[PDB]
């Protein structure tokens, strides 16, 4: 045997935004990540909750130190911007589509920076706001960003799905497709 | 539950500025980002452990911390000052040497319990997908879902001959859910002579999993 295995502690603060990230991941996955407003720990499954604790505080303060050292940077570089990086969206179903059985869809938004987006999810051209949940700014290996955005849904034939998404380094918004496939 | 501990960032010092050196923007709206990732490498659980600490700002990554060196090393002149401000600390260097152990290593010990352990088994299902007037080469898809960890070999077996060629796969698939998905295709013209075997092999399993069409 030998368990090869990579922990990464990701974290991050955007401005103008003004928006603060502080998570963990196993080989890819989210452990965890924080909540820096509401100063608590979110778990990216239920069940990682009882067989660990971490202190939040502990994430509030660093992203008070990287808030302050990217006024450094940013004195450092003479405010000196870069372009923006479009990501590449995928739309795919987390399980095979089985008529009538519930199954979820999955918004893949990959390569991108700054880490923001405005994502919506299209159900018959009609925005859904209910079954949806998704994930913060999840690490790559490079300097940029992955995210993943989930839709609850009951496969039909007569429908079809829209997973639209909009960022900075984009002209018009994305609006990928997805509709049932036998 | 044990707490799990994590890496104190440092605090860059202000003073010097670099001539204007990567460009961007071109109306694209200005954005200003500092990013950093402390990365625990376990090359055999905490036998063999590697930390290492990545600085970006914006695009660039612009310092670095490997613990093999034990000192931070600019990646491109935007991190030299923080490389030099925090490497003549000797307090600073040992307290981060340290981090290996009472970080990395304390706590992957935790993560041993729930995360490394972590077995989801596949399901596995065969089955053809396209029209019927066969103008194509038709796909006999194997799909091998809901399984984690990543690790898994699924091979395609034409008359108990391996399709060494011909099989179009999308790889592996990371859900984002803590699980994993994988279509194995296999482009082909059905013979009710021929037996096509999608084996599945996978940690969670103990036999291969075989499925004939
Ligand atoms: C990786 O480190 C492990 C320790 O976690 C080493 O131990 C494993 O293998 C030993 C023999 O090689 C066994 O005696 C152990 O039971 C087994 N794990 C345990 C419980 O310690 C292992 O040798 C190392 N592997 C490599 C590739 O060096
Ligand atoms: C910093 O950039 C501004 C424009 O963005 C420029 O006018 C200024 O001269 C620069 N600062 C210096 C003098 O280095
Ligand atoms: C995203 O939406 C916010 C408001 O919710 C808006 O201020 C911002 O301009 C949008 N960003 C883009 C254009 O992607």
């Amino acid at each position: 045997i030998k368990e090869e295995h990579t922990i990464i502690q990701a974290e991050f603060y955007l401005l103008p935004d003004k928006r603060g990230e502080f998570m963990f991941d196993f080989d890819g996955d989210e452990i965890f990540h924080v909540d820096i407003e509401k100063s608590e720990t979110i778990w990216r499954l239920e069940e990682f909750a009882k067989f660990a604790s971490f202190e939040a505080q502990g994430a509030l303060a660093n992203i008070a130190v990287d808030k302050a050292n990217l006024d450094v940077m940013k004195e450092r570089s003479n405010n000196t911007p870069d372009a923006n990086v479009a990501p590449e969206v995928t739309v795919l179903s987390r399980s095979p589509v089985n008529l009538g059985e519930p199954n979820i869809l999955i918004c893949f938004i990959d390569k991108f920076s700054p880490p923001v987006v405005n994502v919506t999810w299209l159900r018959n051209g009609r925005p859904v706001t209910e079954g949806v949940s998704e994930t913060v700014f999840l690490p790559r290996d490079d300097h940029l960003f992955r995210k993943f955005h989930y839709l609850t849904f009951l496969p039909s034939t007569d429908d079809f799905y829209d997973c639209e998404v909009d960022h900075w380094g984009l002209e018009e918004p994305l609006r990928k497709h997805w509709e049932f496939e036998e | 539950a044990d707490l799990i501990a994590y890496l104190k960032q440092a605090t860059k010092g202000g003073g010097g500025s670099l001539v204007p050196r990567g460009s961007g923007g071109g109306g694209s709206r200005p954005w200003f980002l500092e990013y950093c990732k402390s990365e625990c490498h376990f090359y055999n659980g905490t036998q063999r452990v590697r930390l290492l600490v990545r600085y970006f700002y914006n695009l660039e990554e612009n310092l670095r911390f490997d613990s093999d060196v034990g000192e931070f090393r600019a990646v491109t002149e935007l991190g030299r000052p923080d490389a030099e401000n925090w490497n003549s600390q000797p307090e600073f260097l040992e307290q981060k040497r340290a981090e290996v152990d009472t970080v990395c290593r304390h706590n992957y010990e935790i993560f041993d319990n729930f995360l490394v352990p972590r077995r989801v088994e596949p399901t596995v299902t065969v089955y053809p997908t396209k029209t019927q007037p066969l103008e194509h080469h038709n796909l006999l898809v194997c799909s091998v879902s809901d399984f984690y960890p990543g690790n898994i070999e699924v091979r395609w077996f034409r008359n108990g001959k391996e399709e060494k060629t011909g099989i179009v796969s999308t790889g592996l698939v990371r859900n984002g859910d803590w699980t994993f998905q994988t279509l194995v295709m296999l482009e082909t013209v059905p013979q009710s002579g021929e037996v096509y075997t999608c084996q599945v092999e996978h940690p969670s399993l103990t036999d291969p999993v075989t499925v004939e069409w």
